[PDB]
RNA sequence: UAUAAUGGGUCAGCGACUUAUAUUCAGUAGCGAGGUUAACCGUAUAGGGGAGCCGUAGAGAAAUCGAGUCUUAAUAGGGCG
RNA sequence: GAACCCACUGUCGUUGAAAAGCCAGGGGAUGACUUGUGGAUAGGGGUGAAAGGCUAAUCAAGCCUGGUGAUAGCUGGUUCUCCCCGAAAGCUAUUUAGGUAGCGCCUCGGACGAAUACCAUAGGGGGUAGAGCACUGUUUCGGCACCGAUGCAAACUCCGAAUACCUAUGAGUACUAUCCGGGAGACAGACUGCGGGUGCUAACGUCCGUAGUCAAGAG
RNA sequence: AUAGCACUCUGCAAACACGAAAGUGGACGUAUAGGGUGUGAUGCCUGCCCGGUGCUGGAAGGUUAAUUGAUGGGGUUAGCGUAAGCGAAGCUCUUGAUCGAAGCCCCAGUAAACGGCGCCUAAGGUAGCGAAAUUCCUUGUCGGG
RNA sequence: GAUGCAGUGUACCCGCGGCUAGACGGAAAGACCCCGUGAACCUUUACUGCAGCUUGACACUGAACUUUGAUUGAGGUUCUAACUCUGUCCCGUGAUCCGGGACGAGGACCGUGUCUGGUGGGUAGUUUGACUGGGGCGGUCUCCUCCUAAAGAGUAACGGAGGAGUACGAAGGUGCGCUCAGCGUGGUCGGAAAUCACGCGUAGAGUAUAAAGGCAAAAGCGCGCUUAACUGCGAGACCCACAAGUCGAGCAGGUACGAAAGUAGGUCUUAGUGAUCCGGUGGUUCUGUAUGGAAGGGCCAUCGCUCAACGGAUAAAAG
């Protein structure tokens, strides 16, 4: 596979570019609708790993606007959105 | 076993949501006589196109 | 012995696009020209390498004027 | 035959156009006015 | 190709698209914004085991941001969503 | 010149009596002679009065086993039945030319719904057939480099069709047209008619465009 | 292949060959002997060229391998200063001053070394032979049979 | 190149002896020829490595005297203790090996290990292109223009005929301004042919370069000022298997020319060219492996050798 005849291949005629980048390979994504899947009302780095929303060797996290939550959230340790933060702020949880 | 990746296309392409991205040729070293247009234009990254997709597919299993 | 032949260049696809009658959008291509076969109009430019464009949004149409008898294309909106 | 030259601004930004020259007819180093992003104002550029 | 192109003297028996793993697509079945365990334990096809994988969000080489994001001086324009 | 050693000519034999012989002739025959028993030299090595000769009927690198089921763009073969649809021998690239990859052509599934085709009407560019000498070139006969008659041209044109191509509207007859995805095969073509190059206005010759048939189709 | 001839190497723990070494043959020999190379009884003989390659001797005028190590630039680190972004010891990254033989360059000899023998070169065939195992035209021409 | 097809001629059924005209008779997957990015062996001033030989530095490796160069370097003469003896004698010993002891001849040499320059067909692995009216020799391999090409595009042959691998800081931008060339008459050494006056017809001149398509708002020619030969883009279309290629109104920022509308993102256009990997230079709100840095990497701009067999087997290769 790959192999077209004899001229040049796609995969080697074009230039190689970019680096890869180790932080991000420990960063994590969370969507909003995910922290339902957590028992208490605290969301940190350590609820999200025993709720198995996160892998247990990320060190940090984000939350997006991905979907919607009922329940009150007190929020610590984890960044969080303009959207993500309104949304938590509007069923009545705070951060930090 | 498991699938193995060509790991030369894959320092080349990377993944978009409905395709793959790459970059442009012919802007390594030889660029004076080059016009300021064509500097321009092939900067940046393009698609990949749809001839090319299944063999890429073929050479990236996972990515 | 051999032959001294068997040399030409790679095809060029000149001519005309858009024939009279047609609609045509602003930027649309009208005719690849070498020279100066057709003369632009109204609505109608000229690039470096003598091609022929539509600056407007409308139907294409040929002419035959001026003293000379030039050809003319122009675009009416 | 004509040699390649670099023309760098004079502000120091750092930039620098690519021309081509040749030396007979003009043995002198070339300093022409030309636009530098950088700075966004137009400055002389001298021959590297 | 009747070819004067190749193979077969005849009969009986044997003789060629498989198996393991990984991946993509199709059909069908369970569950369903969720789905599913591996090694292993286990008087063992049961039951336990949630580490892990896939989906749920993109943009960017990256830092970073996030229903937006990259380029730019540009809340212009344009690319990808 | 016998024994012994050898192998120059010819006949027969060639599924032979014989996987190298017989018959009739022939050379050496005290020598660098012939021969018995035992021993030494082992494979990129041994030995060779030197022919690449010999090394167990095997030698431009012995034989046996193992790597081992070596690789083979090559040749060959591939086993029961019925129904539907149905190609190609082209372009581009190639350490390529009898291989392969993308596109073109086949089939199956999903979205889609005339946006498709034939014909009629309306609009549009051309520089071919033909013709011509106004440019370029070339040709003959005449009168003072010019002029009057006169002929020719793939790379000449003052001219110039029929066809073909593009767009829009419209009746009728036709499940057409486009997109996404699963699976391919194929990239050695042949003849005939029309327009041509090449050849000798030769070839069941060769190379192109265009249409029919064979290829894959009997009567 | 051969007797004969010539060139060249070897002073003995010889040259040379085999082997991984130990060692073995050469040889229980000692230049009149041993190894390699060419020619090939015998008679008459064996011409010219050292330009090229090789071999032999000398020169030491030029080049640099390891090694060596002068200097040059840079990273970090200390100490002053409201303020200048100043800036060292040590550690450490890199650079290559100089030293350095052979080979190569250069000079001379060597052809019974490999080789060459038409205005030009190293020089353009001495004897002897010649339609000759060498002659295409060629069944060259004359004599004999 | 027919026992088996078409037409036609001849021919009752079956042996034995003999013969070789045919069954493209039997025998051996042609050895001649061509192909496969097949094999083997041989050659060399094909490519690349190694054994062997050869040079030097360090180590094994010491001492006493001597002369000369910048505490230190290089030579020369001696000495014995490291070390050599396929030299004599003694013993193990009944022994041409070996070991130890005595003597003799040498001796810091020779020789061995590590590193390093040269030589190296002795040996080893390999390479030595394709097209082609068979192959070889010859010629060609990329780009541009015209014909073949059958009035849209495209279209082949070892078909016909020519060019390219550049040039230019003005030969670019802009304001203003001007038309060529050949002919007929008179004049200085100037006439076929020099500079200059007028007149008739007429684009037949020129446009850096080959040809075609063009050129009066001349795209041809001259002068003054200048650097738009710009930065960030870009609606839309042409061409195309991909990689690639081409045209472009308009927006924002600085600029030159012009009183102004406005023109300018190089040159009348179509050839003047090379992908990817590696490496060099300048900048970078990126990254930078415990932390602060740095090194290294990414990004923007740009540079170099080769790939002309010109989509470029590994920048190394013949018979």
């Amino acid at each position: 596979p790959g192999f077209e005849g004899g001229q040049t291949a796609i995969y080697r005629r074009l230039p190689k570019f970019g680096f890869t980048s180790q932080i991000a390979l420990k960063t994590a994504e969370v969507r909003l609708s995910e922290l339902s899947k957590v028992e208490g009302d605290i969301v940190s780095l350590e609820t999200l790993k025993a709720a198995n929303v996160v892998r247990r060797d990320q060190i940090r996290a984000r939350i997006v606007l991905s979907g919607e939550i009922t329940r009150a959230f007190t929020v610590q340790g984890v960044a969080l959105t303009k959207g993500a933060k309104a949304a938590i702020e509007a069923a009545g949880g705070k951060v930090e | 076993a498991k699938l193995k990746t060509r790991r030369g296309a894959a320092k080349r392409f990377k993944a978009t949501a409905n395709g793959f991205k790459r970059k442009q040729a012919f802007k390594r070293h030889i660029l004076t006589k080059k016009s300021a247009k064509r500097i321009r234009q092939l900067r940046g990254c393009v698609m990949v196109h749809v001839s090319d997709v299944a063999s890429v597919r073929r050479m990236c299993p996972y990515i | 012995g051999s032959t001294k032949n068997g040399r030409d260049s790679n095809p060029k696809m000149l001519g005309v696009k858009v024939y009279g009658g047609q609609t045509v959008t602003a930027g649309n291509i009208i005719v690849r020209q070498r020279g100066t076969e057709f003369h632009a109009g109204a609505n109608v430019g000229m690039g470096r390498d003598h091609t022929l464009f539509a600056t407007a949004d409308g139907v294409v149409k040929f002419e035959v004027k001026g003293q000379f008898g030039r050809r003319y294309v122009k675009v009416e909106t | 035959m004509r040699d390649k030259i670099r023309l760098v601004s004079s502000a120091g930004t750092g930039y620098f156009y690519t021309t081509t020259k040749n030396k007979r007819t003009m043995p002198e180093k070339m300093e022409i006015k030309k636009f530098d992003p950088k700075i966004r104002q137009h400055v002389i550029f001298k021959e590297a």
